[PDB]
């Protein structure tokens, strides 16, 4: 059934194109790893080595609003 | 007229690993002068080479040759950081003849910051999906969504491991039957890892416990007609593992047989097609085959040495 | 009714130009003999065209578009290589059959590539790039030809002039065979019937109409092949992808009464042998009892 609630989430369509409406995905607190990858290519766009902490630091907190902190 | 002989690779630096295609009738090999060669076995018994080129800037560990379905895909490893996958070309005019082949980049994988040790296609019932390990001791699993590009390569998944040598080995499990797992063999405790139904992430089941030494190898053996699957590990000593899943945790292993004959390190583990023989190589230039006992338990069959 | 079985799951072999030879392959050695055996020899390429074009003279297309022929001087036991050629078809000429001063040939990709007698220069080609596997050759009304493509797909091609076109074309109404079996008849050089898979009896009128005249199914598997008797057109037996020959007595019967509960066939010249689907090991020496 996760399929399932996965299409339902999809769905919604909320707006075209949003990283916020990936974050309206991430409600159900599921993310795709397609978008750490997006965020990686956006922090490359010292810097590595940030990047390298900041995804730890991403990963420690997986709670409301440090999904988004994380992602910011 | 048919002759097994000595035949030169034609590799200036030495060679790292030698794989065949799934018919065995194709070779290919990789090597430190950064050029990937390919033999063909001609109908006339003498292997002659098909093709070389140089496929990196810095030396080729691992190679290996994806499912014929998908077509002639070569994929190599190198310490440059990079993977390549190779398609075979040929072009013949819709006339007799005109046929041109020659080794071509699919795509590279830029992804892993340092230098990798394998890359593994998976099982054909999967699609096209590789994975690859490196000194970052991070697992990557790439696919191609679409079978039609095949320079549409998406990085699948992620994971951490640990930091110094590395082997991966799929499990070759038709699928439909079995679930996808996959055995990660480096430096020393070496940690395993399975597929979840649809968290679509690789978690660790079990570990393979007892392994002594460097891990200088791992394989998988094909499952054909046996519930319980099979891996064996060359570290410098030779270890067979059986995994049985049964039903939250769902995995036991068992530890089949442990063999230092070799004296030394093995550093070749390779199974059979049936997954019926087993091979071990080490330093004391001697290749052992292995069969199964009533038993379960492993015998030598015969050895083959060279000096 | 003897079976010198002799362990080489045999391609071909045809009546003497008693007499006879064979021709197999599933081998390292191409393998081919004469004959209680004349002229046992090797080859590398495989065996797509058989014809003994002499006494000595012989003749074989082989796998990779190849042609090879030799001269089978049976007293000095000696061959004369006589003909090479590379790329005909690369694949194998699909059926093989004889034209005037030409081999009546196709292939699976279609190219109907003339060499002649003494025409080494392969002259003639209607390379019309047949898509399915044409398996159906023969010459009707020389240089009358019809290429069947592997969807059983007869159309009626020329030779003699000019153009790649095809003449004609003969077809079920359904297309479901792959081309295995036609009947030319010694009766009539229009005359002809599809052998088809289902143990398909399919007659084919070229000068009464062109309807399916038959459609009849008695064998098993696909169409294997038949023995005519090279003099008596009537007396013949049909078998089916196993090999099974069931006496199909349209001289007058058909039954269970080859030796039959083998493997396939290999070739078919009687006066004696057929050709299944797998081209496997049999024998007989009897054919007139």
């Amino acid at each position: 059934f996760s399929s399932f609630p996965s299409s339902m989430d999809p769905y919604p369509d909320v707006r075209s194109p949003r990283l916020f409406p990936s974050s309206h995905a991430k409600r159900t607190s599921s993310m795709g790893l397609l978008q750490s990858k997006f965020a990686s290519p956006s922090i490359s766009r010292a810097q590595g080595s940030h990047s390298p902490r900041i995804l730890p630091v991403t990963p420690w907190s997986v709670p409301a609003p440090l999904a988004p902190t994380f992602v910011i | 007229m048919f002759v097994a002989r000595s035949i030169a690779a034609d590799h200036k630096d030495l060679i790292h690993d030698v794989s065949f295609d799934f018919h065995g009738r194709r070779m290919a090999t990789c090597s430190s002068d950064q050029s990937v060669k390919v033999w063909d076995k001609s109908e006339n018994g003498n292997w002659h080479c098909t093709a070389s080129w140089k496929t990196h800037s810095g030396s080729v560990w691992r190679v290996t040759w994806a499912h014929p379905e998908f077509g002639q895909v070569l994929a190599s490893c190198s310490f440059d950081r990079t993977a390549a996958v190779w398609e075979e070309i040929v072009g013949e005019s819709n006339d007799k003849l005109r046929g041109q082949s020659h080794w071509v980049k699919r795509t590279t994988l830029v992804d892993s910051r340092t230098s990798v040790t394998d890359v593994k296609f998976a099982p054909k019932h999967m699609g096209l999906m590789l994975a690859t390990c490196s000194a970052d001791g991070v697992v990557r699993i790439y696919e191609a969504p679409d079978v039609m590009n095949l320079s549409q390569w998406s990085l699948q998944h992620e994971i951490s491991c640990k930091l110094s040598c590395s082997c991966i080995s799929w499990n070759p499990s038709s699928s439909r039957a079995h679930s996808p797992m996959i055995a990660v063999g480096s430096d020393g405790k070496v940690q395993i890892y399975e597929y979840n139904e649809n968290t679509r992430k690789y978690a660790k089941a079990e570990t393979l416990m007892s392994v002594s030494d460097p891990v200088h190898d791992i394989a998988f053996a094909p499952n054909l007609g046996r519930s319980f699957h099979i891996l064996a590990v060359a570290t410098k000593d030779v270890r067979i593992f059986t995994m049985k899943p049964l039903r939250v945790t769902k995995f036991e292993i068992h530890t089949v047989a442990q063999f230092d004959n070799h004296n030394s390190q093995v550093w070749r583990v390779s199974w059979n097609i049936t997954g019926t023989v087993l091979a071990s190589s080490g330093d004391d230039g001697t290749v052992r085959l292995w069969k199964a006992n009533y038993m379960d338990n492993w015998k030598c069959i015969g050895v083959l040495k060279g000096d | 009714f003897a079976a010198k079985f002799v362990s080489h799951k045999i391609s071909r072999t045809r009546w003497r130009p008693d007499v006879f030879a064979t021709g197999s392959w599933d081998n390292e050695e191409n393998k081919v003999c004469v004959w209680k055996q004349l002229c046992d020899i090797k080859h590398p390429g495989d065996v797509m065209d058989m014809q003994f074009l002499d006494k000595e003279r012989i003749v074989t297309g082989s796998s990779t578009g190849t042609v090879t022929i030799f001269r089978h001087h049976e007293n000095n036991q000696t061959l004369s290589v006589n003909q090479r050629w590379e790329q005909a078809h690369r694949a194998p000429c699909t059926a093989i059959v004889c034209s005037s001063p030409e081999i009546v040939s196709v292939g699976e990709d279609g190219r109907i590539n003339c060499f002649r007698a003494e025409s080494r220069d392969v002259l003639r080609t209607i390379d019309d790039a047949d898509s399915s596997t044409m398996h159906g050759v023969t010459f009707l009304r020389t240089t009358e030809i019809l290429t069947v493509n592997s969807v059983g797909q007869l159309k009626l091609w020329d030779l003699r002039k000019q153009g790649n076109d095809p003449t004609q074309i003969f077809s079920v109404t359904g297309e479901r065979v792959p081309l295995h079996c036609v009947d030319r008849h010694p009766n009539q050089q229009h005359v002809v019937a599809t052998g088809g898979q289902d143990g398909m009896l399919c007659i084919w009128d070229v000068r009464h109409g062109k309807m399916p005249m038959s459609l009849l199914n008695a064998h098993e598997a696909e169409m294997w092949e038949v023995h005519f008797h090279p003099s008596n057109p009537d007396h013949l037996f049909t078998c089916s992808e196993d090999g099974s020959l069931w006496h199909w007595d349209a001289s007058a019967e058909i039954t269970n009464l080859l030796p039959s509960s083998t493997l396939s066939v290999n070739s078919l010249d009687v006066l004696l042998v057929c050709g299944t689907d797998a081209e496997a090991i049999y024998v007989t020496r009897r054919l007139f009892s």
